[PDB]
This record gives structure tokens, C-alpha cells and sequence, in this order.
């Protein structure tokens, strides 16, 4: 649920 | 919690000496440039006195220039107002001040109220 | 490890110094303001304008998205949170109403419904109103400092305010006093945002150093000797782990939330990053400086 | 027996054209990191000529090496194969490109300085310079018979120095309207030195920038007004002149407009610290109408200029804008510039985090009282903490000495002493360059170019501009429209990596 951290 | 102490006072002759202490607890005392303000009974706030991060730079205000002058115990992160024969005019409460930003020299410390870098100052009856 | 996501796209509509952003509840339609009084809409993925309000001033310091997306609210030093209605039955957007009770310059406001706003003043206050009535509902003193950010809380029951007082407090939305008092700051506040489960809250100072402040208590800190300069816009991840500050180095810095390293340095921008802005989802990281860019990251 | 006989050719043609090359390649990797988004195209586009110009210096270097010793028995046949007027277009288009682009980044310097074109435009006469360029190198070349192989007529293959339908060619392209082009940079870059004075470092780089363009053009005048005189002038000179001095702005343009530059080295220092379809068009439709909006937005924007207004409670703050009004916001007009003078006041005292939301104002104006000695050095604080601001470094303090009647007659009337507050009044004199105002005292003028004295001191401990004003001349608004144009002419000599 972390686009940011990981695609 | 930014906490600003003045320590040293006491009644004085005119002509008289003092040592004002403004110890700096919460923050590094190196980094901030430093300022000694007075407030005298009706009339407003006025820094008398301010001394950079080294201590290579110090300005003062004209009613201090000849009288006394100040230094910065890094050591003891403090301040030391040197009071040395102060006209019998200048009873005043003494505060200290820390300009607001670091590792800078851009200095607003003469607010009305509601500056959080002023101790409670101590009064100098001189 | 490292955090390295560039500049997926870029938006050049904007023709003056932006100040603040707010993105919206479905991950789109980005709110920007700018120092030209203009007050644009964007669709994030295809990079279009909609909508561009034009503001009653130009030096804006801060706008907001409504959670259900028919109202925008525009605030500086006029002492106003203007509220404005987009969904118009005529056709073209204009202002709904305006929130003129306070004495210092509205540094930041941020919707709870559709209804009531709180806001965050430059007299020592803040202020939750209701648009519906204009009168301000309640109000919230015991700063002895400038205001200059608040954050809402997930569950809009708390909101937590950061002033030049080096100390950070919340206020409850109904009663209207501060149970939490934080002080651990060295220099005045310029930024806060709440940690996304509601239960922390990290705040970004002008003394080169973030802390990150959970409400059982300091808590967590986040500097280094090598920067030297301040903090503007401080966000978080959807998740929490991550952390991005909007440094005055002319470049974010993005932190971690539980590390305290340097996840990674987001450059490409000119001048000071004004404003930064994550989405609900986590998808995308809006970025504006007043190199008069939207910078989007992924 | 060889294209270039003397060895002294071989190596400098080797060497200009690596670092013709090299600089090149290197304005292209750092431009994109370094204001103005057009100037920055045409920057890439001057690169783009004269990386082209180095391709042609590597090629003949390249045809030399070919026939090294046996270039007698192919010199017919390269004065008559496609390679020679081939190589020659390619020459010819780099030197006309990059001149013409020269000319017109120089005309839009001069056109934002001494009077102070979006993308579309600026697009549009690249494009339209580089077709120039194009159907320039190519006319000789597509009339093959008429032109009896204009660019091969010398072995460099750079027709520079036959018959009547060549030279008539050559004196249209070099003395036609190179000629012009010199003109025009030189009188541009005399203007804006003349507007600027009328500081030392920019009279120097425009004096490095004409050298270059004289050093290399100059001579291609006077070479090409002798073969026009009827002077003999043998062809091997000519090829000197192709080799060493024509590459001259292929060598030194990438290094003079991009590395000699101020914000090359900001961006080394940057380098450093971090080292379903109706719906569609109906956007579309409501994107190009929000567009021109944003277009008439943006002149209008740009029109304007922001004036903050700064000072002490009691000093003629709102008096400035109150004369202006007769004449917070305030919105004026002079000399048909629009002008936004705003004092916000109703505020708290405290100003150290509302004042980072002025800067990109044109100028602050600290207007302060000069008679009321505790607000003076209020006033050296307040001017201190302004100047020693990170982002109020970048922005023109307009300092205004309100009230000099009040200093005047208060001291005049001598009831307060100005040592006791400020003892280094009693071991000052008046400065040599103070104006001759008769009719006043020299105690007026020594007091008040003192505290002129302190606030200049603790400036030059952006540019500070000292005046003295009262609350009844309203020459003010004059004053400030000057410095105003002042502070536009230099930051767009900013914009434009010049200061």
C-alpha cells in the first residue's frame, strides 16, 4: 500500500 | 523547551558594577546569535547589546558602547553582561534574547509580547 | 535503501511563485495557488487545467481542497478563508463566501466537511468555523507564538498546530482545549502534518531539524550536521514509513519516518520548495516551488 | 602534395576541432541544468552550429588524412565529387546559423535591458533562422550548372575566397549580411553598457564577447574587401584563415555564454553539495481557453511589480501610502508601469516568518523616521536583520529617511544629544560627495549623512538605495519608479548569465 516506496 | 535564565542583580550605585549571567538551557548556545535588551518603566523594549556566534563580531548600542560590555562563555553556554558604571537613569529589567534563526545574523528579538526566546529578566536598580 | 523517483511529470501552467498545494480525496485535481492571485485546478494524470480562479490576492500563503471536492478555500494575511463552490448550476465558478474574524494572517486552513473549517491565524489562534452560519464557532488560544501550520487528524477529532512559539499543541474540534503540550523544539515551527494512523505527528522547525512528537509522551528526531538550513513543508507517506521535508537547500529531502537517514534528496527545483503534498492512496508526491512548477514524483 | 601541407595546420585543425567538440558536448550536458527557458533553447541551438562546424573540421581533417602525399593525383577529382560542396553547405549553414542565432539572442538582450517572446515565437524563428541556413548553404548546391561548383573552388572546400556568379555569392553572404551582424551585436552590446551605466565586471565580459567576435569575423571582412579590391591574395592565406581563425566562435562561444558564466558555477557548486473521446476534446477546448487566459494572467502579472512597504509604528509608514493615494494595497501608475505599493501593518509586531512571502517583491521600502533616536537604532536593527536575511539578500532595500524636517528642527533646537545614544557623532565628518543644499546647517547635514553613515555601514557589512524624504515632496513615487527600473535592469542581466 506504498506506491511511493516500492512500484 | 527553550528556557532563558538571568541570574546576578541587586540595588547599584550609579557608577557602580554587576555581572549579569544569561544561561541558555534546551539549545546550543554557539549557534544563535546573541542580544542583550532592557526594559525600562514606561518605555518599550530595546536591545541594548548583541554578539555574534564566534564572538568576532559585537555591536552595541550607544547608551552601552562606553560603559560596559558583554562576552559569550561558550564553554558555560552563557552570556556575560559586564555592568560597569551604568547611568543612575537606566533602572530597568534586563532580558536576554536569541535571534530566531540559526547560523545567521537576520535578528527580530524587540517584539511587543509573545517572543518565546526572552527569559523572565532580572531588575537592575541603578 | 534509496528512495530515487524523478520527475514524472511536470506542470508549467502556473506563472508566478506557487505557495501551497492540497490534493484531493480521489487522488486527483491538485490544488495550487501562486503569487500571481491565481488558484488553478489540475487533472494529475493527463496534466490539464479545469479550473483557474482567479484570487483577491496575489501573495496567498495557503488554499485547501475540500474532502468532497465542491469547495476550495483560499487564505493569507487578509484575515480571510475564502471558501469558494466549484459545482455552479449557471456554469462558472465563483466565490461562495468569505470568513473575515481574525487579526493575523491565516496561515494555513483545512476543511473538515463540506460545512466547518478550521483555520490557524497569525494573531496566536485558531479557529474552527461553520460556512453555513459565518460566525466562528469556536476558537482555540494559549499559543504564545506565531501560528504557522496546523494538521487535521484521520478522524477529524483532533487537530494539532504548530506556532514561532517552538512548541506544538493539539485542540479538540467540539470542546476547544489543548490536553497536549509539546515543547521540544529549539526555533520557530514552520511546518507540521499529522502521521497517517492519527496517533503521531511529525513538525518541521527553522533550526535545521524535524522531531517527530507521539501523543503517550522528543519522541523521534530527524538532522544532521551537514544541513544547515530550515524546513517549509513537511508530509507523509500513506503508509507512514517514509517522510518528505521541503528543505530551503532549493531541494526536498526525504527522511525516514523510523530511521532518521537520508532515504534520498529530491532536486530539481530553483528556489525554496513552498509546499509538498502526498496522495491518499501514496501514488504520487506533488512538489511546488516558486520556480512556478508542480513537480510530480513516483 | 597535401590538403594541409604545413604540419602547423594538421595539428591546430586536430585541436579545434576537439575542442570545438568538446565544449560543445559539454554545453549540452550542463545547459538543461542551469532562468529563462527560451534563452536556453537558442543557447542549445547555438551549440547545435557549432558542433556542426566542428563535424565539418573533423572531415576535412579526416579527407586530409585520406590522401596524405597523394593528393595531387585526386585533386581534380575532389573538385568535382559531391563530397567537396557537400562539406562546403555543411561549413557555410554552421557559420550562417550560429551567426544568425547570435544576432537574434543579442537583440532580445537588448530588447529586455534598454527597454524594459514566448515559446510559440521563439520556436518559430529558430526554425525559420535554421531553414535560413538551410536554403543559404544549399542554393549554390541545387543549381549545380549555373554555379560551376561554388563551394569547391578552393581546395578547403570553404568557399571564402571563379567568376562573377561566385563572388557576387560570397560578398551577399560575408560582406552582406555578415558585415550587418557584427553591426548589430556591437551596437547592441554598446547600448546596454550605455543603458547600464548610463558595474565594471559586465563592461568586461562585453568586451570579451565583441573581442571574440571581432577576432574571428573582422578578418573575414577585410579578407573578403581586398579579394573585392582586386588584391592578390593566394589561397593558401585563406586556408590559414578557414583553419585558425573562422572556428574561433565553434572554440569559444560553448565556453563564453555557458562556462564563464555566474550560474555555471551555481550549478557546479549545486553539483557539489549533492555529489468518452467528446469528453476529451471538450478538455482540450477548456485547456486552450484556460491557456490564453493564463497568457493575458501572465502579462498582466508581469505587468505589475510589487513594492513592499516596511517600517517603524511611528514612522511615516501609512503616510507613504496615504500621498500615493492622493497620487494596506495601493495600486499606482507611473510612467504607464503599474505599480502595487502595500503596507500590511494592521498585523503583529512580530515580522520574522510573513516577511519570507515577499520575495519576489521588486524592492522593500524601509521608510523610518530620522528624528527619533531609539527608533534610529531600531532602525539599524530592523535594516540589519532585512540585508543579513537569506531571501531579503536577493531583494533591493529602497531605504527612506522620513521626517528630516523633525531631525531638523530637533537638532536645531539641540534638546536630546545624539552621543549619548550614538557617541561616534562626536568623531565624525561630513562626507566629500554630500550634496550642496544651501540655506540649512552643516549640523543638519552632518547628522543626517551619519545615519545614512550606519545604515551603509551595516549594509555593506542586492544593492541598498539611501534617500531622504519628508511628508511633503511627492517626487517619491519618481523616485522609487527609477530604482524600480534600476533593480529590473539588473536582475534581467541576471536572467540573461551576464551578472
Amino acid at each position: 500500500e506504498d506506491p511511493l516506496l516500492t512500484p | 523547551q527553550v528556557q532563558l535564565q538571568e541570574s546576578g542583580g541587586g540595588l547599584v550605585q550609579p557608577g557602580g558594577s554587576l555581572r549579569l549571567s544569561c544561561a541558555a538551557s534546551g539549545f546550543t548556545f554557539s549557534n544563535y546569535k546573541m542580544n542583550w535588551v532592557r526594559q525600562a518603566p514606561g518605555k518599550g523594549l530595546e536591545w541594548v547589546s548583541d554578539i555574534s556566534q564566534s564572538g568576532a563580531s559585537i555591536s552595541y548600542t550607544g547608551s552601552v558602547k562606553g560603559r560596559f560590555t558583554i562576552s559569550r562563555d561558550n564553554a558555560k553556554n552563557t552570556l556575560y553582561l559586564q555592568m560597569n558604571s551604568l547611568k543612575p537613569e537606566d533602572t530597568a529589567v534586563y532580558y536576554c534574547a536569541r535571534c530566531p534563526a540559526p547560523f545567521t545574523r537576520d535578528c527580530f528579538d524587540v517584539t511587543s509580547t509573545t517572543y518565546a526566546y526572552r527569559g523572565q529578566g532580572t531588575q537592575v536598580t541603578v | 535503501g534509496r528512495i530515487q523517483m524523478r520527475t514524472r511529470r511536470t506542470l508549467r501552467g502556473h506563472l508566478a511563485k506557487i505557495y501551497a498545494m492540497h490534493w484531493g480525496t480521489d487522488s486527483r485535481l491538485l490544488v495550487s495557488a501562486s503569487q500571481d492571485g491565481k488558484l488553478i485546478i489540475w487533472d494529475s494524470y493527463t496534466t490539464n487545467k479545469v479550473h483557474a480562479i482567479p484570487l483577491r490576492s496575489s501573495w496567498v500563503m495557503t488554499c485547501a481542497y475540500a474532502p468532497s471536492g465542491n469547495y476550495v478555500a483560499c487564505g493569507g494575511l487578509d484575515n480571510i478563508c475564502s471558501i469558494y463552490n466549484l459545482k455552479t448550476r449557471e456554469g462558472n465558478v465563483r466565490v461562495s463566501r468569505e470568513l473575515a474574524g481574525h487579526t493575523g494572517y491565516l496561515s494555513c486552513c483545512r476543511f473538515l466537511d463540506d460545512n466547518q473549517i478550521v483555520t490557524s491565524s497569525g494573531d496566536t489562534t485558531c479557529a474552527l468555523w461553520d460556512i453555513e452560519t459565518g460566525q466562528q464557532t469556536t476558537t482555540f488560544t494559549g499559543h504564545t507564538g506565531d501560528v504557522m501550520s496546523l494538521s487535521l487528524a484521520p478522524d477529524t477529532r483532533l487537530f494539532v498546530s504548530g506556532a514561532c512559539d517552538a512548541s506544538a499543541k493539539l485542540w479538540d474540534v467540539r470542546e476547544g482545549m489543548c490536553r497536549q503540550t509539546f515543547t521540544g523544539h529549539e526555533s520557530d515551527i514552520n511546518a507540521i502534518c499529522f502521521f497517517p494512523n492519527g496517533n503521531a505527528f511529525a513538525t518541521g522547525s527553522d533550526d535545521a531539524t524535524c522531531r517527530l512528537f507521539d501523543l503517550r509522551a522528543e519522541l523521534m528526531t530527524y538532522s544532521h550536521d551537514n544541513i544547515i538550513c530550515g524546513i517549509t513543508s513537511v508530509s507523509f507517506s500513506k503508509s507512514g514509513r517514509l517522510l518528505l521535508a521541503g528543505y530551503d537547500d532549493f531541494n526536498c529531502n526525504v527522511w525516514d519516518a523510523l530511521k532518521a537517514d537520508r532515504a534520498g534528496v529530491l532536486a530539481g527545483h530553483d528556489n525554496r520548495v513552498s509546499c509538498l503534498g502526498v496522495t491518499d492512496d501514496g501514488m504520487a508526491v506533488a512538489t511546488g516551488s516558486w520556480d512556478s512548477f508542480l513537480k510530480i514524483w513516483n | 602534395e597535401n590538403l594541409l601541407a604545413s604540419i602547423i595546420q594538421r595539428v591546430f585543425v586536430w585541436v579545434v576541432s576537439a575542442v570545438t567538440c568538446f565544449g560543445n558536448i559539454f554545453v549540452i550536458c550542463m545547459r538543461p541544468y542551469i532562468e529563462n527557458k527560451l534563452y536556453a533553447m537558442s543557447i542549445i541551438s547555438l551549440c547545435c552550429a557549432d558542433c556542426l562546424m566542428g563535424i565539418y573540421l573533423f572531415v576535412i581533417g579526416g579527407f586530409d588524412l585520406k590522401f596524405r602525399g597523394e593528393y595531387n593525383k585526386h585533386a581534380q577529382l575532389w573538385m568535382e565529387s559531391t563530397h567537396c560542396q557537400l562539406v562546403g553547405s555543411l561549413a557555410i549553414l554552421s557559420t550562417e546559423v550560429s551567426v544568425l542565432l547570435l544576432t537574434f539572442l543579442t537583440l532580445e538582450k537588448y530588447i529586455c535591458i534598454v527597454y524594459p517572446p514566448g515559446k510559440c515565437r521563439t520556436i518559430t524563428v529558430l526554425i525559420l533562422i535554421w531553414i535560413t541556413g538551410f536554403i543559404v548553404a544549399f542554393i549554390p548546391l541545387s543549381n549545380k550548372e549555373f554555379f560551376k561548383n561554388y563551394y569547391g573552388t578552393n581546395g578547403v572546400c570553404f568557399p571564402l575566397h571563379e567568376s562573377i556568379g561566385a563572388q557576387i555569392y560570397s560578398v551577399a553572404i560575408f560582406l552582406g549580411i555578415n558585415l550587418a551582424a557584427f553591426i548589430i551585436i556591437v551596437f547592441s552590446y554598446g547600448s546596454m553598457f550605455y543603458s547600464v551605466h548610463q558595474e565594471m565586471i559586465l563592461a568586461k565580459r562585453f568586451f570579451f564577447i565583441v573581442f571574440t567576435d571581432a577576432l574571428c569575423w573582422i578578418p573575414i571582412f577585410v579578407v573578403k574587401f581586398l579579394s573585392l579590391l582586386q588584391v592578390e591574395i593566394p589561397g593558401t592565406i585563406t586556408s590559414w584563415v578557414v583553419i585558425f581563425i573562422l572556428p574561433i566562435n565553434s572554440a569559444l562561444n560553448p565556453i563564453l555564454y555557458t562556462l564563464t558564466t555566474r550560474p555555471f558555477k551555481e550549478m557546479i557548486h549545486r553539483f557539489w553539495y549533492n555529489y468518452q473521446r467528446n469528453e476529451e476534446k471538450a478538455q482540450r477546448e477548456a485547456n486552450k481557453k484556460i491557456e490564453k487566459q493564463l497568457q493575458k494572467d501572465k502579462q498582466v502579472y508581469r505587468a505589475t511589480h510589487r513594492l513592499l512597504l516596511l517600517g517603524a509604528d511611528n514612522s511615516g509608514k501609512s503616510t507613504i501610502v496615504k500621498q500615493m493615494r492622493i497620487y494596506f494595497e495601493t495600486k499606482f501608475q507611473v510612467d504607464k508601469v503599474n505599480f502595487h505599493m502595500f503596507d500590511v501593518g494592521g498585523q503583529r509586531d512580530e515580522r520574522r516568518k510573513w516577511i519570507q512571502c515577499f520575495n519576489d517583491v521588486t524592492a522593500i521600502i524601509f521608510v523610518v523616521d530620522s528624528s527619533d533616536y531609539n527608533r534610529l537604532q531600531e532602525a539599524l536593527n530592523l535594516f540589519k536583520s532585512i540585508w543579513n536575511n537569506r531571501w531579503l539578500r536577493t531583494i533591493s532595500v529602497i531605504l527612506f529617511l522620513n521626517k528630516q524636517d523633525l531631525l531638523a528642527e530637533k537638532v536645531l533646537a539641540g534638546k536630546s544629544k545624539i552621543e549619548d545614544y550614538f557617541p561616534e557623532f562626536a568623531r565624525y565628518t561630513t562626507p566629500e560627495d554630500a550634496t550642496p543644499e544651501p540655506g540649512e546647517d552643516p549640523r543638519v547635514t552632518r547628522a543626517k549623512y551619519f545615519i545614512r553613515d550606519e545604515f551603509l555601514r551595516i549594509s555593506t557589512a542586492h544593492y541598498c538605495y539611501p534617500h531622504f524624504t519628508c511628508a511633503v515632496d511627492t517626487e517619491n513615487a519618481r523616485r522609487i519608479f527609477n530604482d524600480c527600473r534600476d533593480i529590473i535592469q539588473r536582475m534581467h542581466l541576471r536572467q540573461y548569465e551576464l551578472l
